[PDB]
């Protein structure tokens, strides 16, 4: 036979560590005094989020991002920063339907398998990874716009040029209402 | 202290043979200003001390080449420090009206090219990605003058040149010249995008699909997420 | 934190000039008004001022999941051939060569939720 | 008539002629022109029409100053001007085509070396132009194909044979794609070794008996000891294979295997998300790394299928900001993405702000008068809010350092200067057509001293108010920064402000507007009046 | 133009001389493929989106067979298909 082979490897066995495609964040040390906004708040500059969400007296929460490379982009900017006094220790984690999945395949100590999370349905075009939108356009859809992206919770949104006044204006609204009191977030 | 006589005489004391010339020697500092007659009295009061052959200017037709050639090491650094100090003092201390006293809180920075065939073997830092294609750029960051008379001398003290055209210096003047060119077009390009030079009529359907079907590929995702994380 | 660092660049644009920006620099920290915020955007531990045992490369490729990688110790791939023709090249040293199937996880999921 | 007179009075020249000269970036209407030209010379040889030749090369240089990373086209139009005869031409062509790519590209660099063997005909400068080509793009994944190109002219031109070796050995720790041909390479070019003196090619011979324990100068029988010095320097070998193959099945399993289109189309076509996320992970993990010609290196070869993005300007901007601190790098690196990128607002947002850092301001006037100057004067009507805001951000910093104060207490007047004050109010003047209203009175109401304060009333505020624009007046956000200007003013006492807001500010609006108006306004009432606020809800009840 | 290599500048007029006489064309009627030959009329019009199932993966890195076992035996994240 011949002198040069491809390579051939085992499979890891997928827990939510070796899945590639997860997307969820799993936020550990949570102070108790910090509820699901205040968390949203710390989250969401990363990225667009599915969902937040914090287990009641667990102190832990979860963030689920929609995209990896948003939910890396997290786990590299906020590792041991401190959320109200008390450190954290972010990782990737899993749902809540496949916790409850774990939880009860650990009472019963059968099996343990995870499932794997869904993908995108590549190739797309409009989406840039990474970008959020907060809130009639006729899109030339040429490719240093973005012609696409989610809408923030859920549905599916044209960004526009005008949507950086948007941020902008929504901007100077927390800087002086969230300054009198009326949001904490 | 922040006389420039002062330190060069200072300098010409201390430094091992900083009156010899450095053979080959060609440095191109391009500036720009905004009172053409002003600097030419910069100019006017510099060329009394630094000669005709060793320092020329040329101007763009604002922008000004100082080119440097058969300097000495001395003489590089008065040169430099009064065009720095002057292009800095323009803004900050407009009222002095001095050119060789550098007022205080004056801190030089600026850049300067080199042709690239000079081998070195701080506060001269030389810069990856070069936009001039056959010149090195060279970036000098907070020097007090002081520090950039002292700087200057342990930079041109080692490199060391080597054989350059006779007329190299019209070969960066238009290298200069075009990359400026290319990024004024390119602003100009600015509110052309859309249609005043794109043909948006015929890209729109070959896109329109792609980003229908893309978009039912997000909703599809969406949906599908939802139905991975409810428990229900 | 992206909030203030917004309105306060708008801020310090609109009101103030070149005089007390050039001031406020100093070189010891590279803090400066108008570039420092825009660098520090997201970045909320950002700070300006043996890379191998740094947990930043370990977990290089893959995020939470840290190897320690086999490398050749003296490599000479920045090195041009025309100056490596000069002299005769040394043997390579190593490192990590039996860790090359062991890679560890700190699965805080399981310990501190599941097992509680 | 002659053939060039016969294509120049063709239907189709006009019609082809014309769409590139109405569509310059569509590249579709390039390559239709440019192929028929050239198909109608049916045979191109050194006597065909010097006119119809001039019209080639004047319309190949022309698409190459249009899109300058078409590879193909580079190398297409160097070998017509080889065809033709002139190899200087043809060199030139190649050395342009370089430049274009920072030298970073391995297909034009592949090419010219192919081509270079045939034409130089001196060695020494010869092997200069494969040291200068491995610099840049030595490093490459895919670069196993210039090594094979460097290898075959050293084991043909070189009597000594100490070269192979010494280039084939820096070739066993490059992780290459095809990293495993040249370790076989190695391993057969071990074997035929046939005594002890050839060891000395390997390696130097002090740490062949120190590392290794084989003394070259061992006389005696020579025989087993040269199979035990094999066996020793083929497990070292083996040794090294290991980690190149860590390396090589790592970066292919994770990213390589990931990206598809590795080369620039035009500049409209559209990228995959995947492969945007997969190349800025890609970056990430080189960034890691820390080897300065790879990283350069992956940057160039990740801005071909996303040159007219611009994320990957800004991020390799960045990373020459604060992982490398060069900033005139940075300014070159962004004011070279001006040209290819579509968007711009945030190249010339980071770029703006580059040069502040860099104590350029002559530059910066430069760009703000080429920006006023790209909308004819006219930036305060752009329909984009952003270029405008950024403008006047910048141009306002330039205007306060250039022109003294005219209020109190060194207050400088950022927008209240009539350069300024002019574009503001020109822009406040078109009230729905225009996009950024609050955001312009938002940052107007910021002055907070008395002589600030009354010019800003008078002029924004009261001047609004007699002009009866109903846009401004039905819109909660104009009173809530009336008020929030008076209140937050240093100089009046607290009963003076609340006497004028709640006397005269609040009368003034119309009660039709007030389902309006009341939603903001009860938001600055709770805020800071809450004893009045039975007056605001019993005035528009 | 620059990689079909019989449209190529330089070696485009000798890969035609090339050919052979082609005087047995039972050879040619036998081998009963189509030939399938790029134009070089081509422009980027055809081919607008490549990634619309038309490509496939770029293929693994080959090692060498005598050094098999020496690979990591599972890789490091759970790849489908």
């Amino acid at each position: 036979m011949s002198q040069f082979i491809y390579p051939v490897q085992q499979q890891p066995s997928l827990n939510h560590f070796t899945d590639p495609n997860n997307t969820t964040v799993f936020i550990g040390g949570l102070s108790s005094l910090v509820t699901e906004d205040e968390l949203r708040a710390y989250f969401q500059p990363f990225g667009t989020i599915v969902y937040v969400k914090i287990p009641v007296g667990k102190c832990c929460g979860f963030v689920q991002y929609v995209d990896r490379l948003s939910a890396e982009a997290a786990i590299a900017g906020m590792q041991g920063f401190p959320i109200a006094n008390s450190r954290v220790r972010l990782s990737w984690g899993r749902s809540a339907k496949q916790t409850a999945l774990l939880q009860q395949a650990m009472l019963s100590n059968s099996l343990q398998v995870q499932q794997q999370q869904p993908g995108l349905q590549q190739p797309n075009y409009g989406y840039i990874p990474s970008s959020t939108c907060e809130a009639n356009v006729s899109s030339t859809m040429l490719p240093g716009c973005q012609i696409l992206n989610y809408s923030n919770p859920q549905q599916v949104i044209m960004q526009g040029s005008e949507a950086v006044v948007n941020s902008t204006n929504a901007m100077l609204n927390r800087l002086e209402q969230g300054s009198n009191g009326f949001m904490f977030a | 202290s922040f006389d420039i006589w002062k330190n060069l005489d200072r300098i010409r004391s201390t430094k091992k043979n900083a009156g010899q010339f450095i053979k080959g020697s060609l440095l191109i500092l391009p500036m720009r200003t905004e009172d053409k007659q002003q600097f030419d009295e910069c100019m006017d009061e510099l060329h009394k001390y630094i000669s005709k052959d060793i320092l020329r200017c040329y101007p763009q037709k604002m922008l000004f080449y100082i080119v440097l050639k058969d300097f000495n090491i001395l003489d590089s650094c008065f040169v430099l420090s009064v065009l720095l100090a002057f292009q800095k003092r323009l803004w900050m201390a407009p009222s002095e009206k001095s050119y060789f006293r550098v007022p205080k809180n004056i801190n030089l920075t600026g850049s300067f090219y080199l042709p690239k065939n000079i081998e070195t073997g701080s506060s001269i830092v030389e810069v990856g990605f070069n936009v001039v294609p056959d010149f090195q750029q060279f970036q000098v960051k907070a020097c007090h003058v002081s520090k950039f008379m002292n700087e200057l001398s342990n930079f041109f003290s080692q490199v060391e040149f080597g054989k350059c055209e006779a007329n190299v210096i019209n070969y960066f003047k238009r290298e200069y010249n075009r990359t400026y060119s290319q990024i004024s077009l390119a602003l100009y390009e600015l509110p052309l995008i859309g249609d005043g030079l794109f043909d948006i009529k015929s890209y729109i359907s070959k896109t329109r699909p792609i980003i229908e079907t893309s978009k039912a590929q997000m909703i599809k995702h969406i949906s599908e997420m939802k139905a991975y994380n409810e428990i229900s | 934190m992206n909030d203030i660092l917004t309105d306060y660049k708008t801020f310090y644009l609109t009101h103030s000039n070149i005089v007390t920006y050039e001031s406020s620099i100093i070189d010891s920290n590279t803090f400066d008004p108008i570039l420092y915020p825009e660098l520090k955007m997201s970045n909320p531990k950002y700070d300006p001022v043996d890379w191998h045992k740094k947990t930043e490369w370990k977990e290089a490729g893959h995020i939470g999941i840290t190897t320690e990688r086999p490398q050749i110790s003296n490599s000479i791939i920045e090195c041009n051939s025309g100056t490596l023709i000069q002299k005769p090249i040394s043997l390579p040293n190593f490192r990590n060569l039996e860790k090359i199937n062991q890679v560890k996880i700190n699965d805080l999921y399981t310990e501190e939720f599941l097992k509680e | 008539m002659d053939k060039y007179t016969a294509l120049i009075h063709d239907e189709n020249f006009s019609t082809l002629t014309l769409n590139v000269s109405r569509y310059p970036k569509s590249l579709a209407y390039w390559e239709k022109l440019l192929n028929y030209i050239v198909k109608a010379s049916a045979p191109i040889c050194k006597s065909t029409e010097p006119q119809l030749l001039k019209l080639i090369r004047c319309t190949y240089s022309s698409m190459l100053n249009e899109f300058p990373y078409l590879e193909n086209y580079y190398i297409d139009f160097a070998l017509l001007e080889y065809k033709l005869g002139n190899v200087s031409m043809s060199h030139k062509i190649f050395q342009r085509g370089l430049q274009a790519f920072n030298q970073r590209s391995l297909l034009l660099w592949t090419s010219y070396l192919k081509f270079c063997n045939n034409v130089i005909s001196h060695q020494k400068q010869l092997f200069k132009k494969y040291e200068t080509a491995e610099e840049y793009v030595g490093l490459h994944f895919f670069s196993g194909e210039f090594w094979d190109l460097y290898l075959e002219q050293i084991s043909s031109r070189c009597t000594s044979s100490k070269k192979y070796w010494n280039v084939l050995r820096k070739i066993l720790e490059i992780p290459l794609h095809s990293f495993s041909k040249f370790y076989a390479l190695w391993l057969q070019r071990i074997d035929d070794i046939m005594d002890l003196k050839q060891l000395s090619q390997l390696t130097s011979k002090d740490e062949l008996l120190k590392k290794l324990k084989i003394d070259i100068n061992y006389s005696g029988r020579k025989g087993p000891y040269l199979q035990d010095a094999k066996k020793k320097l083929k497990k070292i070998t083996k040794e090294m294979y290991m980690v190149v193959q860590y390396q090589v099945l790592e970066i292919y399993s994770i990213f390589e295997s990931k990206i598809y289109i590795n080369y620039y189309t035009s500049p409209e076509t559209l990228v995959s998300s995947d492969e945007i996320e997969t190349w800025i992970k890609y970056l990430d993990y080189t960034i890691t790394l820390q080897t300065d010609s790879l990283t350069h290196l992956n940057f160039q070869r990740a801005l071909l299928p996303l040159a007219h993005y611009d994320l990957v300007w800004i991020k390799y901007s960045k990373w020459l900001i604060n992982s490398k601190n060069d900033l005139l790098g940075a300014k070159n690196v962004l004011l070279m993405g001006l040209k290819f990128s579509l968007k711009k607002t945030e190249i010339i947002k980071l770029l703006y702000s580059v040069i502040c850092k860099l104590n350029e301001y002559v530059l910066l006037r430069n760009l703000l008068e080429k920006i006023e100057s790209s909308y004819s004067d006219n930036v305060e009507n752009v329909d984009d809010f952003e270029i405008f805001w950024d403008y006047l951000q910048f141009k306002t910093f330039c205007q306060n350092s250039l022109y003294s104060s005219r209020y109190s207490d060194s207050q400088s007047n950022g927008l209240l200067n009539k350069e300024l004050f002019d574009k503001v109010w020109k822009r406040l003047s078109c009230k729905e057509k225009k996009s950024g209203q609050e955001i312009l009175l938002n940052n107007l109401v910021q002055f907070y001293s008395k002589d600030t304060v009354e010019f800003v009333e008078k002029n924004i505020f009261q001047k609004i108010i007699e002009f009866g624009w109903e846009y401004y007046l039905q819109n909660g956000m104009f009173w809530n920064c009336y008020c929030r200007l008076i209140y937050f003013d240093t100089s009046r006492s607290y009963l003076d402000k609340r006497q004028y807001i709640v006397r005269k500010i609040w009368p003034q609006i119309d009660k039709k507007f007030a389902q309006s108006v009341l939603p903001s306004l009860t938001e600055f009432c709770e805020s800071y009046f809450p004893e009045e606020m039975d007056t605001l809800e019993e005035m528009f009840t | 133009k620059v990689f079909v290599d019989a449209n190529r500048f330089d070696i485009g007029d000798l890969v035609k001389a090339s050919k052979l006489p082609q005087r047995a064309n039972e050879k040619s009627a036998h081998h009963s493929f189509k030939q399938t030959s790029r134009s070089r009329d081509e422009t980027c019009e055809s081919n607008p989106f490549p990634r619309l199932n038309n490509p496939k993966k770029l293929e693994p890195p080959k090692i060498l067979s005598q050094w098999s076992n020496t690979i990591p035996k599972t890789s490091i994240f759970y790849s489908v298909d």
